């Protein structure tokens, strides 16, 4: 939420949207169609994935302990031995309950930042040829078929192919 | 004469709430769980060494309790305590019991070697009809009831170095008669003392006369004791009447054995994590399935779920 | 901070702001205004209450315990008893002073972060009507009486009514 | 022929230093505070109740040390132990005294049910002048002091089995004489012996004549031992002298209860938090005020103050 | 990485900058040449010093404590102190490995961070006189001589003096 | 007709590797080691007080082991026991010996005040060869071996008031001889028996007659007690026998002085932290060097390395 893309000036997901977690959605002359980006898609589960190899990174191994439930009474020595085992376990509890909400802040954080680092890398692409329409979208001022699209997807565009046709659309 | 091109994600109809450092519930794309809160119920016997007590306290496997005969020179990763365990021999009593349970659980061994005691002038080997064995009156398997050789108890000083490099732990006891006439009928002397002595160490203990509550036919009792001898030093007993010997030691070892209570069943798979409702894997961080654990276990907590996000804010139209 | 709009390109602070934390100020053809925008401030109160409220979350309930004072020298017990209670009171003292300085650097990051999506959201409403001027502030190039400005506001300015008008007072 | 319209944020003219993770002090619009550091001064009254002990320890009123008897059969879930209390009967010890109190604060009730015990051949009900009650020399109310009737001691042995469905606790004593002549007139024999056992637990306590400095009277002294009987399972006190024997049984329970020492007066007002400064709020996360605490408390920590912020930078001009 | 400027739209670092930690390179018509930008880098600077004296701050000074090695076999109370100390350990090792963790995740955020402010602020300058070409780089469409582009580092630059030199290049 | 001006950032040719959130080695240009995983091997002299035991535990020089006889009236903030020390007096046990190393080593002195004990009717000042001091047969400095004149032994039974206002520290003993012979020819009586009380506290120990394992020439031990007198209580000591008595008492402390096992080398330096391996400096907030430490030191950590980036990603080219 952080940087105001997903849930934010982005409406909404895209349930139809099954081979990946960001992409491109179009309408041209040719139609419209839909494309994942497999690059920022792969950003995210990359850190998330890494983030969970580090929450089950190593498993503590313990053998003998001390005794943790009791059948006599006794005093002193067993209200140390349970204090000691009540104070751990809150303080692991504790632990446990941070941990996954600092975690689950940021993977939210780190997904809203990938597709924010998308929609900035087009926008660059794209230079004086469109407009950020305020929705996630660009108007593209110039005749974009369906291989001039694929070239904005793969990176390829080349923006002064268009910049004469694109200037005098967007200029009156 | 122009395109529109739109920035996206995805979305899934089927979203999971989380909890965030401002948010106590939002809906993530998935999440996955990271607190163990089932077991299958069963202790897997691989890959730590189980060695199920059945009927038996581990310490009366290490007195020779006679239904314990089976557990002589057992080892064990995880000495498993069943609730039904019984007590079928001497009624008796261990001042600081749970120390040495304890001692004797993390050594991981009942392994006994015999030494020669020089008992001479006291009859060995004194039985009772509350401790059977088949069809004679016994008593427990590794102690040594003393007493007198035709009517009399001499002053008992014998000795045993520890000449080896390895710690020896001896268990001996005390015998408490219930009235005056079995004191003097086994000891003659009105009152016995036993002192078990190292070069640094010494223990003295003075039995009592009178009646306990009847347990399995007797109202007298036996006390037991330990004393562990390092290598150089010198086991020393000395005693005028009511001494339950040592027949031999028990190796020490140290290592990663242990004893849990508990009453699940035994069953063939592998598993590193124990607790005393079966084993439970080790993917997760975390479990609230027993904070009594042995292995490589997941941290116990209060909490019963924690749902890591595994992706984005759930966003439906 | 780590957006750069509060204590950055923003040069200060509104005191004279009280019905909002975030806002627009304005100079026009009929004087001059200030408004708060609600929707900015109620996002980030609602999230500093939600880390209030999970801070606050559950008191825990203890009852009988250890003794933690002590009037007679004892030696070992009492030395661990002493030693239990210290260890505790110095994770938690740890616990509660990295809680404070991780959710102050937040708050103050999720704030910058509110006033940066304000800016943001201004902008993309623009379009083509107006320039950053590098303070926070945007030069309109068209007239933009009180009702106008009423629009970027609420979210319901039509750049399109004043596009012509922009473009040639933009561009010489 | 244009506008200017500028964004920006509200500022205070009175910010707030906090810490973060990069800054010592840096200055938002405003914090909160989330170490609680003061008290009342009082120990409010509801909702846990609340045992004013005023004059008497637990063990003294446990005992029923005469100007305690107005505890007898009390509840608490919070014990109060006033610095002022005293002991105001026969001079005592209890070996692990710290014990017996853990055990009988967290048990939470002084209710006690009398048993008719069978000391036929002796004396009961022992007195002394450094216990009056009222006119007349007396005893602590739940102990039973014998000796010799008709100038002798019998072996006492006597049982009181646990037939109910719960615990019993029994508080029993031995004394201890300051010459030879108070014990051959108390007890006729030359030394005593006081043992008290169950199925599977004994105690073995011999007296010890001589002098301790004068307390309130006397240079003797009683000690004062304890043993649980739990269902089914049977006491037995059997003892040749210098025994003080329980006149019944207290109810143990399990629960909430607890004990604190503090001189802080109690008020009519409800908290959730009592600590021996007083009762303190539990709105914030932390606090300062006393390691010790009962109830539903902030945790303690060092820090005197943790300020959280809830607004953002200030930036004034 | 989370705002995409330092390993993301910026290809790599120079290791010929040696003054700074953020700066400038350019090409006009006099040549070529570097600068570092002071007040950026000493602002990364400043946050890192400042979460480095955190975590110095105090030592916990403790004096007698229990024991934490044996030569005896002794059972429970033994048992205990062990018990104690190893819990003790495991989660003063959790403390330190979660707090490097957090740290370094903020410290290689907040660097990316300070990048892209810089880079933002010189768009911010350069106004309609130069267009981002997508890798960090502007190109300033009029004659910007060494003083020029010193105006630009240090602030003053006057982005009036060279619009309509600028305009007419950028569109034709 | 145009200039290209391009933003950017340092780099190194020498990255370094760093852990964060989301990855386990990520490079940045510079990092800082936040674990102490070294130390000089030598204990720094100052700030604090080191006193170097040598051949001496600190329970050997409180009773007075004649080599000991050097650290008479001692202070420290640090006592460094060597693995190297031996006892040479009298072969002796002390009943809970942690303990009362733990509260002299946390008083940090060994200040000494003799008292005039009435000790009328007993030869004092017993000696052994086991505890040779120069020429002559001796004994612990401190403590005053008692026994018969002139072929008696009354009852003792003497006092020592506490009149200042400070807590007094009394160290005693009971001789255990190792024959019938001993017992009669040193105390008259068959067995002795000593109490040592206040008003509030009392102990008593029986001795017990018997061999154990020769050590420094004899098969006799003595055993170690202690008693703290508090301002306006009192101790009385009563024995008819077996009674190794105080001389006077220890001056208790508190602050914040401790004792340590090490055999390192004490140098000219000054270092806040010591370890058992030798101080280590405490700029870094943890070290992995000794869970063992004293002063003001890192928090020992399982980890040898924990790197903390002070730059940025490091991205070359
Ligand atoms: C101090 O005081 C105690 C308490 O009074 C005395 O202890 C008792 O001693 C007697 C022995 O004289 C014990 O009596 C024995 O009880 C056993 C337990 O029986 C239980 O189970 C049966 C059913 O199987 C029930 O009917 C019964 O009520 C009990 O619940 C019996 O097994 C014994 O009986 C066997 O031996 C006798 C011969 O004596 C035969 O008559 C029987 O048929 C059978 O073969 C026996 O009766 C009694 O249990 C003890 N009580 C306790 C609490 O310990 C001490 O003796 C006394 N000390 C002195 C010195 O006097
Ligand atoms: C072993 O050694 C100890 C120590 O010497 C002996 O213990 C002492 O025993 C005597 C009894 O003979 C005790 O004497 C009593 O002292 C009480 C305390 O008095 C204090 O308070 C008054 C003011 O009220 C002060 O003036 C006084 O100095 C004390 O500070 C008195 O209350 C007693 O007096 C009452 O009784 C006597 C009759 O004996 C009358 O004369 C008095 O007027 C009054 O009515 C009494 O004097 C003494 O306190 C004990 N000391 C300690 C330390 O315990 C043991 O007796 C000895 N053992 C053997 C076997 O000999
Ligand atoms: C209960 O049972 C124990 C064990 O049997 C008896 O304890 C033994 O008592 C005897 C005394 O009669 C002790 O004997 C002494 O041993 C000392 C240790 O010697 C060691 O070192 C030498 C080398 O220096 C070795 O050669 C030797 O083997 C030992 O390893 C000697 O120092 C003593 O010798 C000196 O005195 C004798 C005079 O008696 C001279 O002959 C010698 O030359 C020398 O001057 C002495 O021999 C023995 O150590 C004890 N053993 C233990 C384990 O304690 C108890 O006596 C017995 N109790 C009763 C009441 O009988
Ligand atoms: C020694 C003997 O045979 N005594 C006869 C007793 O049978 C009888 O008292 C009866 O004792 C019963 C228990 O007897 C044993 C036992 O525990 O089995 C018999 C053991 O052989 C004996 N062992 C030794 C080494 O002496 C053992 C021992 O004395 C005690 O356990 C010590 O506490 O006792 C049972 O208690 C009966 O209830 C009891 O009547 C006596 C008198 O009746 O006659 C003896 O001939
Ligand atoms: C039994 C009796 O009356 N003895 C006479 C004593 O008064 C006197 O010794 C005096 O004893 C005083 C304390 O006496 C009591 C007490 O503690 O109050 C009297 C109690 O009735 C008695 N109780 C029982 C059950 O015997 C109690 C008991 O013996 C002791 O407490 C046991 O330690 O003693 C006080 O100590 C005086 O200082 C002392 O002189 C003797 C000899 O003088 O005469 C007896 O007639
Ligand atoms: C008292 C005396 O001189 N006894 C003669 C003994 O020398 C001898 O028994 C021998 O005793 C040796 C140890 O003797 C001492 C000692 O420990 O040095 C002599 C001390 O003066 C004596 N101190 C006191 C206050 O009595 C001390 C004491 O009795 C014991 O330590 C108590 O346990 O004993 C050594 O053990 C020899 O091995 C032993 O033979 C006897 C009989 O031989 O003759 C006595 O004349
Ligand atoms: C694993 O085994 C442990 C230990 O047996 C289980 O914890 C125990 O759960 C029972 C639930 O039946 C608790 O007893 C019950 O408590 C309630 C009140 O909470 C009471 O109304 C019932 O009459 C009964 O006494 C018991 O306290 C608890 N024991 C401990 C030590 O916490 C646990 O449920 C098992 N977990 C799994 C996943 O199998
Ligand atoms: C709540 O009550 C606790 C316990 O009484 C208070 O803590 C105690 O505060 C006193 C301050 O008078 C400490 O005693 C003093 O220590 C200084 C040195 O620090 C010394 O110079 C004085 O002569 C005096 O001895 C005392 O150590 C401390 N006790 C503990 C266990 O920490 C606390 O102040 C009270 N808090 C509130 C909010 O009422
Ligand atoms: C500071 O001193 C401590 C304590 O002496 C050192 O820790 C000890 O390190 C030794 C290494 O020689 C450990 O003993 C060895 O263990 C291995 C198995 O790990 C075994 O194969 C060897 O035969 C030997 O027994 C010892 O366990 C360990 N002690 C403790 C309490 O952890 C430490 O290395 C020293 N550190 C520095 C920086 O000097
Ligand atoms: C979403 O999370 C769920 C549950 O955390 C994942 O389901 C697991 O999938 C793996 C791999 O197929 C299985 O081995 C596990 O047994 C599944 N666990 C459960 C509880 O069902 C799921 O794969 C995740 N990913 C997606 C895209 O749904
Ligand atoms: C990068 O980090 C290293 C090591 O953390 C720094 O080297 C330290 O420099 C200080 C100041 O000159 C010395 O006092 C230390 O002795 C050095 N430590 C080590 C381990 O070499 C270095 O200064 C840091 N900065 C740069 C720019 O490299
Ligand atoms: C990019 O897409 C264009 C248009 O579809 C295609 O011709 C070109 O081969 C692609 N290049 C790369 C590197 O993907
Ligand atoms: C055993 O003890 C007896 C009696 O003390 C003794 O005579 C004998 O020599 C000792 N040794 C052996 C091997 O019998
Ligand atoms: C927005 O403001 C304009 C101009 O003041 C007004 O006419 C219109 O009703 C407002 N609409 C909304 C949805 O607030
Ligand atoms: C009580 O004890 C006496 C003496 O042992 C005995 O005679 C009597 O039967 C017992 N029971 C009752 C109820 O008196
Ligand atoms: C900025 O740079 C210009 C051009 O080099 C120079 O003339 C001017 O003095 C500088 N001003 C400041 C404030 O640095
Ligand atoms: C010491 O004790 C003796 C014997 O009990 C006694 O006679 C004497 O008065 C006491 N006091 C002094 C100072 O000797």
């Amino acid at each position: 939420g952080i940087f105001g893309a997903i849930a934010g000036f982005i409406e909404n997901g895209w349930e139809g949207m099954v081979d990946g977690w960001y992409g491109f959605r179009h309408q041209n002359s040719e139609g419209t169609g839909q494309a994942a980006d497999l690059k920022s898609t792969q950003a995210a589960i990359d850190q998330i994935n890494g983030k969970l190899n580090r929450v089950i990174e190593k498993t503590n191994e313990k053998f003998h302990q001390i005794e943790k439930e009791f059948s006599e009474v006794e005093g002193r020595i067993q209200d140390l031995e349970k204090y000691v085992e009540d104070t751990k376990i809150d303080l692991w509890s504790y632990n446990a309950e941070l941990l996954v909400a600092l975690e689950n802040q940021h993977t939210i954080d780190l997904t809203d930042s990938e597709m924010n680092k998308l929609f900035e890398k087009t926008r660059r692409q794209l230079r004086e040829n469109a407009e950020d329409m305020g929705n996630g979208c660009f108007k593209i001022y110039h005749k974009c078929d369906n291989a001039c699209i694929g070239s904005i997807r793969n990176g390829t565009y080349d923006h002064d192919v268009y910049r004469d046709e694109a200037l005098n659309n967007r200029f009156q | 004469p122009g395109a529109t091109l739109c920035l996206g994600h995805h979305a899934v109809p089927n979203g999971t709430l989380v909890k965030t450092i401002t948010n106590d519930q939002i809906e993530v794309t998935n999440a996955t769980e990271l607190v163990q809160s089932s077991s299958t119920g069963r202790i897997c016997d691989s890959p730590h060494r189980i060695l199920d007590g059945k009927n038996c306290t581990l310490i009366d496997a290490l007195l020779g309790d006679p239904h314990c005969d089976g557990f002589q020179n057992e080892k064990w990763d995880l000495f498993v305590e069943r609730s039904k365990a019984f007590s079928n021999c001497y009624p008796y009593d261990v001042p600081d019991y749970a120390s040495l349970r304890s001692l004797v659980a993390s050594s991981g061994t009942l392994e006994f070697i015999n030494e020669g005691f020089n008992w001479t002038g006291v009859t060995q080997s004194g039985g009772s009809y509350a401790c059977k064995r088949g069809s004679d009156n016994s008593f427990f398997s590794r102690l040594n009831w003393l007493y007198e050789s035709e009517s009399k108890y001499p002053v008992l000083n014998v000795t045993m170095p520890n000449n080896g490099n390895f710690d020896k732990l001896y268990i001996w006891g005390v015998h408490h008669p219930s009235t005056d006439k079995e004191q003097t009928n086994l000891y003659v002397r009105a009152s016995g003392r036993v002192t078990v002595s190292t070069k640094r160490s010494q223990q003295t203990i003075i039995p009592n006369i009178g009646s306990r509550p009847w347990v399995r036919g007797l109202s007298s009792r036996i006390s037991i004791y330990w004393t562990i001898v390092k290598p150089g030093d010198i086991l020393l007993i000395n005693s005028n009447g009511n001494l339950i010997a040592p027949r031999g030691y028990f190796k020490i070892r140290t290592g990663k054995s242990s004893i849990m209570r508990s009453d699940a069943p035994i069953g063939t798979c592998s598993s590193e994590c124990i607790t005393p409702n079966g084993s439970i894997p080790n993917d997760k961080p975390f479990q609230n399935v027993n904070k009594i654990t042995y292995g490589a276990c997941p941290k116990y907590v209060k909490q019963n779920t924690l749902k890591l996000a595994t992706g984005m804010r759930n966003v439906p139209e």
